[PDB]
């Protein structure tokens, strides 16, 4: 399409394609090192 | 850690090649065995020729199901990255 | 400034940098000894350097 | 409307005027080799709208004189219309002494002794048909030529990584290049009442020796038939002159390669006409030139265009945004650089071989007179344009 | 900015293709770039201001 | 890394840096490479690639090689286009990010 029209900084910059959000985490020490 | 699948994979099928007589272009990512030409005594000897080539060992429970050519790669790649460890 | 002048120093010669090519001659003849796969292009990674 | 002139043309001011224009539009672009539209319309912010006087490229040219695509392309003329037909030796000694005359040669120097004399043709030459030419007069065979040239320049190796290809020296030159479509032009004025087949005959015999692969033949044909069509054609038919008209004709029975067709609905599809430009500062810094230059971008590789399609497509871009109007669209396409001599040549050839003789601004022809060509040289040329309407044999 | 926003979000596909190769591959060269980038219809700028 | 500093090199144990170099942290920097290689493909007139690397030496970022010629600006010039390109180019990553 031409969603590349309604880009707006204002709003947020987003992309087209779902959120990516995906993430884990084990504890705060098994992640530092 | 992280292998170069494509190398794995022009590699599994220049061996391939060699092996049943067919040419490289033949050889598809997605073909599998059966219409290749293979039975299953030469599934067999292919797998020993993957092995010899690369010098690892197979996973066996996972190569009982090897029927198409990526998998054949996606073995490979998987047992090379799993070495150090 | 005293030996610059004449009969003592009288000639000053100026050598270079290198070029594409200069470079591509430097590193052929560094191969000669080692082990290198022959059929590299020289000239490409001489110019990148 | 359009350009109206006279009513429609005869026959003899067709030819004198596609020669004409072929030389004036090579003349013209000659200093513009090798850069890019930016730089060119910053370098020439009124408008590249006369002869310049002051090269300095590393071959550089001198007033009013032409390359050596012009000269190939006025050899082919004159060795139809002597041997009253598409002959492979006739037109290969032809091209090679005018390739070889005038010119010089200077020695080299490697310990062992090696002889690579380097040929100088005093005009300027692209490298692969330099090769050709100097091969085809070292005494090898004329025909079997293109095998060992495209894997002679293939210095081009491995290449290994090295992608951007700004740099035109590592555009891929050889038997798809834009070497034998650019002197296609007469050939498909000679033929303009043959049919198509014969049409297709005489332009692969024009091309056997240096570009035999099916990419250059192809545009080299396309070129052909356009060049035949508006010989055919009148420019007073608001029905049939149009470009719309030409494009669907060429894409129908010329087209032939996958690319080829692409290329060319893409222009179809997308093609607009530009308006009456008077006022050159203000076109380049337009909406109009912004909209052209995109689409340009489009029809090449960092505008460059050096394969066969991209030759033929950039061509008839620059000739069909300004149907009615040549010496505007020859300028146009002198602008947007790159291979701007050969461009301009046979943008200047069509629009001749179109709309005849009375589009050439005087200031043109007058320099084209007071150039190191002379009257000698324009003379020559308008002559070789007179010996080419009355030739029918076989 | 801007102009990097509007050259990646009309080359969205090149963009994706080109990440996945390096994500498997880890070292690409400049040809192999090349190559991936024109069989995904990249559309060039058409000057660099 | 020169002191109690540090915090660019990723693999080598201690606290600061992990081992294996999670694997969204990875994603991230194949997106950045991917979009700086892009944008330095499509800009007209701009240096030529050669290599485009992923976590080079384990360091947490990407690196592309440009190789350029020195028979075109001779170690003295620089125009405006060249700048400007330059400035996209740079930050091409953070955007695609």
């Amino acid at each position: 399409s031409n969603w590349w029209a309604s880009i707006n900084r204002k709003t947020g910059i987003r992309g087209p394609d779902p959120a990516p959000a995906e993430e884990h985490t084990n504890g705060p020490a098994r992640d530092i090192i | 850690a992280a292998v170069d699948k494509a190398k794995v994979l022009e590699d599994v099928r220049s061996i391939i090649s060699t092996q049943l007589g067919t040419e490289l272009e033949k050889v598809a990512p997605e073909a599998k065995f059966v219409d290749l030409g293979a039975d299953s005594l030469d599934t067999v000897e292919i797998m020993m020729a993957l092995e010899e080539k690369f010098e690892i060992a197979l996973e066996e429970e996972g190569a009982e199901k090897i029927a198409t050519v990526q998998d054949a790669a996606d073995m490979i790649a998987a047992q090379i990255a799993a070495k150090g460890n | 400034s005293a030996l610059i002048r004449p009969g003592r120093f009288d000639r000053i010669i100026y050598m270079p940098l290198p070029d594409a090519l200069g470079r591509a001659k430097i590193m052929q003849v560094h191969a000669r000894n080692k082990a290198v796969d022959p059929n590299i292009n020289w000239y490409e990674v001489a110019r990148a350097m | 409307p359009a350009w109206r002139g006279p009513g429609e043309v005869g026959d003899e001011d067709k030819a004198v005027g596609c020669l004409l224009g072929a030389a004036v539009g090579n003349v013209l672009a000659a200093p513009y080799q090798g850069d890019r539209h930016f730089e060119v319309i910053r370098l020439r912010r009124n408008g590249v709208t006369d002869f310049w006087k002051y090269d300095i490229g590393a071959q550089p040219v001198q007033y009013g004189q032409y390359t050596g695509d012009f000269a190939n392309l006025l050899a082919v003329a004159t060795s139809l219309s002597a041997s009253r037909g598409v002959e492979p030796a006739h037109l290969l000694g032809a091209l090679t002494r005018a390739y070889a005359e005038g010119g010089s040669s200077v020695e080299v120097e490697d310990a062992s002794g090696g002889s690579s004399s380097g040929f100088l043709p005093a005009r300027r030459y692209s490298p692969y048909d330099r090769l050709v030419m100097d091969a085809v007069l070292a005494g090898t065979d004329p025909l079997k030529v293109p095998e060992l040239a495209e894997r002679y320049l293939a210095e081009t190796t491995r290449r290994h990584a090295s992608s951007s290809s700004d740099r035109p020296d590592r555009e891929p030159h050889g038997p798809s290049d834009l070497g034998a479509a650019a002197r296609a032009a007469p050939i498909g004025l000679a033929y303009r009442r043959a049919g198509g087949e014969r049409l297709l005959a005489a332009v692969r015999r024009s091309l056997e020796f240096s570009h035999p692969t099916p990419l250059g033949l192809d545009a080299a044909h396309v070129v052909a038939a356009a060049a035949a069509w508006c010989g055919r054609q009148q420019p007073g038919d608001a029905v049939g002159a149009t470009p719309a008209a030409l494009l669907s004709h060429l894409l129908n029975d010329v087209a032939v390669t996958a690319e080829q067709c692409g290329k060319l609905r893409l222009l179809r599809d997308n093609l607009f006409q530009l308006d009456e430009v008077t006022d050159w500062r203000a076109f380049y810094a337009g909406p109009q030139w912004a909209r052209l230059t995109a689409l340009f971008s489009r029809l090449s590789f960092h505008g460059l265009a050096t394969a066969g399609s991209e030759f033929a497509s950039v061509v008839l871009l620059a000739l069909l945004s300004s149907w009615g109007r040549p010496e505007q669209a020859v300028i146009v396409a002198a602008s947007l650089g790159g291979h701007a001599p050969a461009t301009a040549q046979t943008v200047g050839a069509l629009a001749g071989t179109l709309y005849g003789q009375s589009w050439v601004p005087e200031r043109w022809w007058r320099g084209l007179g007071e150039g190191v060509e002379g009257e000698a040289g324009r003379e020559a040329v308008v002559q070789a344009g007179r010996a080419l309407a009355a030739v029918e044999l076989a | 900015e801007a102009k990097a926003m509007y050259g990646l979000a009309i080359n969205w596909r090149a963009l994706q293709a080109l990440t996945q190769a390096l994500l498997d591959r880890g070292t690409i060269t400049g040809k192999e770039v090349a190559h991936i980038l024109e069989s995904n219809g990249v559309i060039h700028f058409p000057d660099p201001y | 890394t020169a002191g109690d500093g540090g915090g660019l090199v990723g693999g080598e144990g201690v606290e600061g840096s992990p081992d294996p170099i999670p694997p969204q942290l990875r994603r991230a920097v194949s997106v950045y490479e991917a979009g700086k290689a892009l944008l330095a493909y499509i800009t007209p007139d701009y240096e030529e690639i050669a290599r485009v690397s992923v976590c080079p030496l384990n360091v947490l970022t990407g690196f592309t090689l440009f190789v350029e010629d020195e028979d075109k600006n001779v170690n003295a010039i620089l125009t405006r286009s060249e700048l400007e390109g330059r400035m996209v180019v740079h930050l091409a990553g953070r955007c695609a990010e």
